[PDB]
């Protein structure tokens, strides 16, 4: 049940709510007040999805889809079978994510570590809430949110993108993609760098972080450093998500036409707007 | 068709890869133990990988993992319940005993070495050509604890030499001796350094280093462990 | 508040770090560049030295030539007017030969010839850069993980510009060099293959791209959370587990019921990332050569 080095860390303390009441583990898992809250929200959410499955007449995981209220409901509540369950499941999901973050905070407090992880997780939650809460509220209807189904949610992504032409033209979306691509690039480089140092050529001694800086400096003329690269991966991945959230909060609210046309502001700047030649003259 | 073949093969490759990744990540901490330090009955469905050996750089030997796991230090905790899964209460002072968030590991009692075999971390005064480059220089600032009392004064920065980074502040106490504070656990301000994790009276208890111009890995673990544990265990005295 | 270790409070600078020698030819290293206080708030302040050497020269040279060939086409398309150049910069495109030219090198300069030239320069820039990746590690006695991982990105790029056009029988199938034009190509590619959300290798590719952000957020955060115990000195933590590595592992064990080691997390990392362009390259390569329409293929699952 415990890692060989684990017992010395399993002391009492760090809970945010309830004192010692829920201060215990179930096998490897910590509980805490927020483990209990997350169990509650997750269990209720899963049960309501199961109910939804039976009301839609399927147990097939690839057919189960829970849809938000149709546009006609606006932001009111809808009958259970016509979007109401989606509304409650959404509340359960949000409760479960936030509880999960708060349980992480409890774990940080017990271990005496910084809060970087739940703070990072909070960006994923904010992206979720942008899609199911902030965007729909701004646009005036729950029906603008995505359905909960493995395949149907891809239908939504696709229908929503093409509502604005080729969605590649959304400038916040370009920034978001660039962070996602750069992030994967930095992840590959980081995993490779460390491994190449811990796993040198056959029979050689382990390399040092100095060999790491050296290899990067040799290669591109710059090394970010071992603290830098972890700051960098955190920043690339949170920026990717921040710009993802941004690119959707603006779509259907401040900008709702074909995204390609937005770029005409640049083309029409009066100092070059009318010069003949080029693609746009 | 070839695409069904490809995706079929891929799923098999992926299961194999996850299996490889999970077992690689069992090279430390296993076998799983009961709370009393004996081997747990349930080890999970992944077996231990065949051992690998790292060759350490400066005659420092090798590390072979997985290998026999052992804390190599007394652990001053006791059960608070008659069944598995509950906390273990410190039997003494958890800060002095190095348990809970104040824990340290029995790392080697030698300093980390750089690529050239020199001590990686040195007091700035002993590090030729090193100086404060940017930011507020903390040297000479009074050091304040979470009880808003002055615990000492900064007399140096301990720098990572190959990585050109500040790793600790050396702080001189009322009695003239010094302690290291992790850079990550201090806030440098215009007129002081502030240390949230410790009240002034806990500074004497920071583990000391046996030689004044180097720190061992074991020493850094005791220091960093002890300061982080103040967040939970000073907390009575800390006043925000 | 508690300090967060996202930016440094105090920067410290020592003598210029010339690096490890091992089997490196020191004659091919430049001097140090200028120290950047700006970059020093987040990572290292030191710039350089860089290793150049013959292969790097060749790489830099053809990389530049690739970029200038596109550039000169952009100026041409701009009618050599600087104002039109800045205005329509995202709109210009250096386009591959028409389908009728097949794989021949017979198309006029202005009609795919220049695209062929630029692509040749690109091809030598990247492959010579790959060799470099491999030899810079070799000269330091390091493993070749960087070269292998870079090969995965190269796989997708090669599929896009070279292997798939060749299997299709024309250069017209390759990607054009242009900001907006390459986006139109991408949208187009999906439309014409019956919607790339039905290509399971594309779906996997997306899972790994998201998974890379997930994992680097987890790992970057975890290491910063334990940087108060020296957590980011990962090599020495691999060699001699410290309380940093133990607290990092136990955060995740207590949260999700399992955990990594300081070495092993880097294996999850390199693979999560590499799998992005590995599965992607396969998904793209199968499109049009083996599968015309993914929707249709999914209906049969084959
Ligand atoms: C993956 C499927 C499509 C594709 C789909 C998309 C989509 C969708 C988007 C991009 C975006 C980008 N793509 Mg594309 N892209 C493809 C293949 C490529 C290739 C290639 C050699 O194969 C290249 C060089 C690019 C280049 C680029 C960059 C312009 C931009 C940011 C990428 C990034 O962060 O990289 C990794 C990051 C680094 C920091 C390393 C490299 C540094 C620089 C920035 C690389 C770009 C150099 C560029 C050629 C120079 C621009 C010239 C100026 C106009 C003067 N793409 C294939 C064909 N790409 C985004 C964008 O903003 O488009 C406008 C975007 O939204
Ligand atoms: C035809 C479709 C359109 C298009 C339309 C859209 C639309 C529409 C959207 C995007 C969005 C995104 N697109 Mg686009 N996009 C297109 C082409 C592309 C291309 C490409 C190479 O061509 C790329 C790289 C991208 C890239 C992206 C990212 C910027 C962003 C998606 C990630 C994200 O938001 O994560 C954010 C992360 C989350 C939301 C995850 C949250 C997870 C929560 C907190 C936890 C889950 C717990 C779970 C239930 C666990 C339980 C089970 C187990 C225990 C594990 N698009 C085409 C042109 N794109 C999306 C976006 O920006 O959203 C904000 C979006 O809505
Ligand atoms: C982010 C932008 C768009 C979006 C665009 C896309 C696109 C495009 C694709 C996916 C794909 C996936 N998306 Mg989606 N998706 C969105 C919002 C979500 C949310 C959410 C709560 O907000 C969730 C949980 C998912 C979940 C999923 C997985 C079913 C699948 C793989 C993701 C992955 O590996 O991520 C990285 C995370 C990890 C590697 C950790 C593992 C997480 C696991 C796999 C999540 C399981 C969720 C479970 C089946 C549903 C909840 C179960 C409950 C217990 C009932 N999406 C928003 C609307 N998503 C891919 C796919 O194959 O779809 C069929 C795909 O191509
Ligand atoms: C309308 C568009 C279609 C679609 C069409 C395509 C097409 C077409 C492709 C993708 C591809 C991808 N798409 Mg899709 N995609 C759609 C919807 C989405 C959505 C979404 C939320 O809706 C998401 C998240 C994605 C996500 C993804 C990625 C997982 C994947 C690209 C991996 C990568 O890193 O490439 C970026 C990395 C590279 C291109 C490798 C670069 C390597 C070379 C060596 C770099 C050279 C650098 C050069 C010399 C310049 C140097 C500059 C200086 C040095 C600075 N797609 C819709 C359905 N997508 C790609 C893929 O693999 O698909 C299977 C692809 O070809
Ligand atoms: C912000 C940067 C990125 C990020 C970071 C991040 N994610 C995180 C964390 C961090 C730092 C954690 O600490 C936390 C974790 O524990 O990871 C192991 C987490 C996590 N990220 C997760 C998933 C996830 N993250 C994603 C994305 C991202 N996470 C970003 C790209 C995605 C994508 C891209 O699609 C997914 C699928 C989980 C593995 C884990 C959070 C687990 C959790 O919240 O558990 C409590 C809740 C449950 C166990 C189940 C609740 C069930 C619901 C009540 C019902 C289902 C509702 C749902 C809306 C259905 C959707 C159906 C789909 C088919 C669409
Ligand atoms: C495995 C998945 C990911 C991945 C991995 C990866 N990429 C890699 C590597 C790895 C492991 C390397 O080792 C290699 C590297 O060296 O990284 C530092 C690389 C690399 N990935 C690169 C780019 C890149 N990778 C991408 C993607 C990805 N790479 C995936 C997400 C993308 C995307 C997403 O589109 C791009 C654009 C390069 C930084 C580097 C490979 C360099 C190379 O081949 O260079 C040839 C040399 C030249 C082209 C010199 C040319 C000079 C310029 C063209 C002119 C300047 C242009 C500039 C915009 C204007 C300003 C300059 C003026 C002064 C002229
Ligand atoms: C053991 O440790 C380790 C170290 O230490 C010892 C190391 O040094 C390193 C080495 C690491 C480095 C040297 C760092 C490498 C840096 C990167 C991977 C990239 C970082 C770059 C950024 C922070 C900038 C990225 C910019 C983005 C993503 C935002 C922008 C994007 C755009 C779309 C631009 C504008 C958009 C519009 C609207 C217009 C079109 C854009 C055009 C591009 C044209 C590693 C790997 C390591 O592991
Ligand atoms: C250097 O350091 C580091 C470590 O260590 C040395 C680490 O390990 C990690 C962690 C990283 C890994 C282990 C790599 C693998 C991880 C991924 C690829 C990320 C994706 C993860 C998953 C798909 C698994 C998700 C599983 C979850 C969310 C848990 C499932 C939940 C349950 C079945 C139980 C739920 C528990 C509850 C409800 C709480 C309360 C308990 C009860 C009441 C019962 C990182 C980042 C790190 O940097
Ligand atoms: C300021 O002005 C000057 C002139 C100074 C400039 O220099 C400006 C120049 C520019 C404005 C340059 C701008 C360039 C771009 C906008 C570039 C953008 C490029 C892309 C988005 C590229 C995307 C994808 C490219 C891909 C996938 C290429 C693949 C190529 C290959 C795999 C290579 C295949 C090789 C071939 C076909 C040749 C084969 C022949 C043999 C003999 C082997
Ligand atoms: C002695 C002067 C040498 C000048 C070389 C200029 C360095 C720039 C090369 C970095 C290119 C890296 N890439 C190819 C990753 O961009
Ligand atoms: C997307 C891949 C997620 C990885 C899931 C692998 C779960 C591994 C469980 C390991 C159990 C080890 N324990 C916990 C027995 O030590
Ligand atoms: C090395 C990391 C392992 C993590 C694997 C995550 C896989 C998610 C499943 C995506 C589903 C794709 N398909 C083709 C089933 O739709
Ligand atoms: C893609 C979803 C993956 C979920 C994997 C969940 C892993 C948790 C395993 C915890 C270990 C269990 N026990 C009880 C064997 O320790
Ligand atoms: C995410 C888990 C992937 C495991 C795939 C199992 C399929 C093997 C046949
Ligand atoms: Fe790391």
């Amino acid at each position: 049940a415990l890692l060989s080095f684990e017992r010395k860390y399993r002391v009492p303390g760090g809970t945010l709510v309830g004192g010692n009441l829920f201060d215990f583990w179930v096998g490897p898992f910590y509980v805490g007040f927020f483990g209990v809250a997350t169990f509650f929200f997750a269990a209720l959410g899963i049960i309501l999805i199961a109910w939804s499955a039976v009301l839609q007449g399927t147990w097939n995981p690839q057919l189960i889809s829970v849809y938000p209220p149709a546009l006609e409901y606006g932001l009111g509540g809808a009958p259970l079978a016509k979007g109401g369950l989606w509304q409650i499941i959404t509340i359960c999901a949000t409760g479960a994510f936030v509880s999960w973050a708060l349980r992480e905070v409890e774990i940080c407090r017990k271990l005496g570590i910084g809060y970087h992880i739940p703070f990072a997780f909070a960006f994923a939650i904010l992206a979720y809430l942008t899609l199911v809460l902030f965007r729909p509220v701004m646009m005036g209807a729950w029906g603008y949110a995505f359905p909960y189904g493995i395949w149907t949610h891809l239908d939504w992504v696709s229908n929503t993108g093409y509502t604005y032409g080729n969605f590649h033209y959304n400038p916040a979306h370009m920034i978001a993609i660039s962070f996602f691509f750069t992030n994967a690039l930095a992840l590959a480089l980081h995993g490779a760098l460390v491994l190449s140092a811990a796993n040198p050529e056959k029979g050689k001694e382990m390399r040092t972080p100095d060999h790491e800086d050296t290899f990067f400096r040799d290669l591109v003329g710059y090394s970010i450093g071992t603290l830098g690269i972890h700051r960098l991966g955190l920043l690339l991945s949170l920026s990717a998500v921040f710009f993802s959230a941004l690119c959707m909060i603006i779509t259907g609210t401040i900008w709702f036409d074909q995204w390609v046309d937005w770029w005409q502001w640049w083309v029409k700047l009066p100092w070059w707007a009318n010069i003949p030649g080029g693609i746009n003259g | 068709d070839l695409a069904s073949l490809a995706i079929y093969s891929f799923w098999i490759f992926l299961a194999g890869l996850i299996y490889y990744l999970q077992t690689e990540n069992m090279r430390e901490g296993y076998p799983l133990e009961n709370e009393d330090g004996t081997p747990a009955a349930n080890q999970g469905p992944f077996p231990l990988p065949k051992p690998k050996t790292f060759i350490l750089p400066h005659g420092r030997g090798t590390l072979t993992v997985p290998g026999p796991e052992s804390e190599d230090r007394p652990i001053a905790l006791a059960r608070t319940a008659v069944s598995e899964g509950f906390p273990h209460a410190p039997t003494g002072d958890p800060m002095k005993d190095g348990v809970g968030p104040a824990s340290w590991v029995a790392r080697r009692d030698l300093p980390e070495l750089d690529g050239h075999g020199h001590n990686k971390i040195k007091p700035m005064k002993a590090a030729a050509g090193f100086h404060v480059s940017a930011g507020k220089n903390p040297i000479g600032l009074p050091v304040r604890g979470c009880d808003l009392e002055i615990a000492g004064k900064v007399v140096d920065i301990w720098v990572d030499i190959p990585e050109q980074m500040a790793r600790f502040l050396e702080v001189e106490l009322k009695d003239g001796s010094t302690r290291l504070l992790p850079m990550q656990m201090v806030k440098v301000q215009s007129n002081r350094v502030h240390v949230n994790a410790l009240s002034s009276d806990l500074f004497a208890g920071i583990p000391t280093i046996k030689s004044p111009t180097e720190v061992t890995l074991l020493e850094e673990d005791k220091i960093c462990g002890y300061v982080a544990g103040g967040l939970m265990y000073a907390a009575p005295k800390r006043k925000s | 508040a508690e300090y967060q270790n996202i930016f440094s409070q105090v920067q410290v600078r020592g003598p210029a770090d010339l690096g490890m020698t091992e089997d490196v030819n020191l004659a091919n290293r430049s001097g140090v560049g200028p120290f950047s206080t700006l970059l020093g708030w987040f990572g290292n302040a030191q710039l350089g030295p860089i290793y150049l050497g013959s292969l790097g020269v060749l790489s830099l040279f053809s990389g530049l030539m690739w970029f200038f060939t596109i550039g000169i086409w952009f100026w041409y398309q701009a009618g050599w007017n600087p104002a039109v150049f800045l205005r329509d910069l995202f709109f210009f495109s250096l386009e591959p030969p028409a389908p009728e030219y097949g794989l021949s090198f017979a198309a006029p300069l202005k009609e795919g010839g220049l695209w062929l030239i630029a692509s040749f320069f690109m091809f030598v820039a990247v492959w010579s850069w790959w060799g470099r990746t491999y030899l810079r590690a070799q000269a330091l006695g390091m493993g070749k993980h960087t070269a292998w991982a870079f090969l995965s990105a190269i796989w997708l790029w090669m599929v896009l510009g070279f292997i798939r056009p060749i299997l299709m029988g024309s250069w017209s199938e390759a990607v054009p060099y242009g900001i907006f034009s390459h986006l139109d190509w991408t949208n187009n590619f999906s439309l014409v293959h019956g919607n790339l959300f039905y290509n399971p290798f594309h779906l996997l590719s997306i899972a790994f791209l998201y998974g890379s952000a997930l994992l680097f957020a987890m790992h970057g955060a975890t290491i910063l959370a334990v940087s108060r115990f020296g957590g980011e000195r990962e090599l020495e933590q691999i060699a001699d587990r410290g309380t940093a590595a133990e607290r990092a592992a136990l955060f995740w064990r207590w949260t999700m019921g399992f955990n990594a080691t300081m070495e092993g997390i880097h294996r999850w990392a390199i693979w999560m990332a590499v799998l992005v362009t590995l599965t992607g390259g396969i998904g793209i390569l199968l499109s049009g050569t083996v599968v015309d329409n993914w929707y249709v293929w999914g209906q049969n699952h084959g």
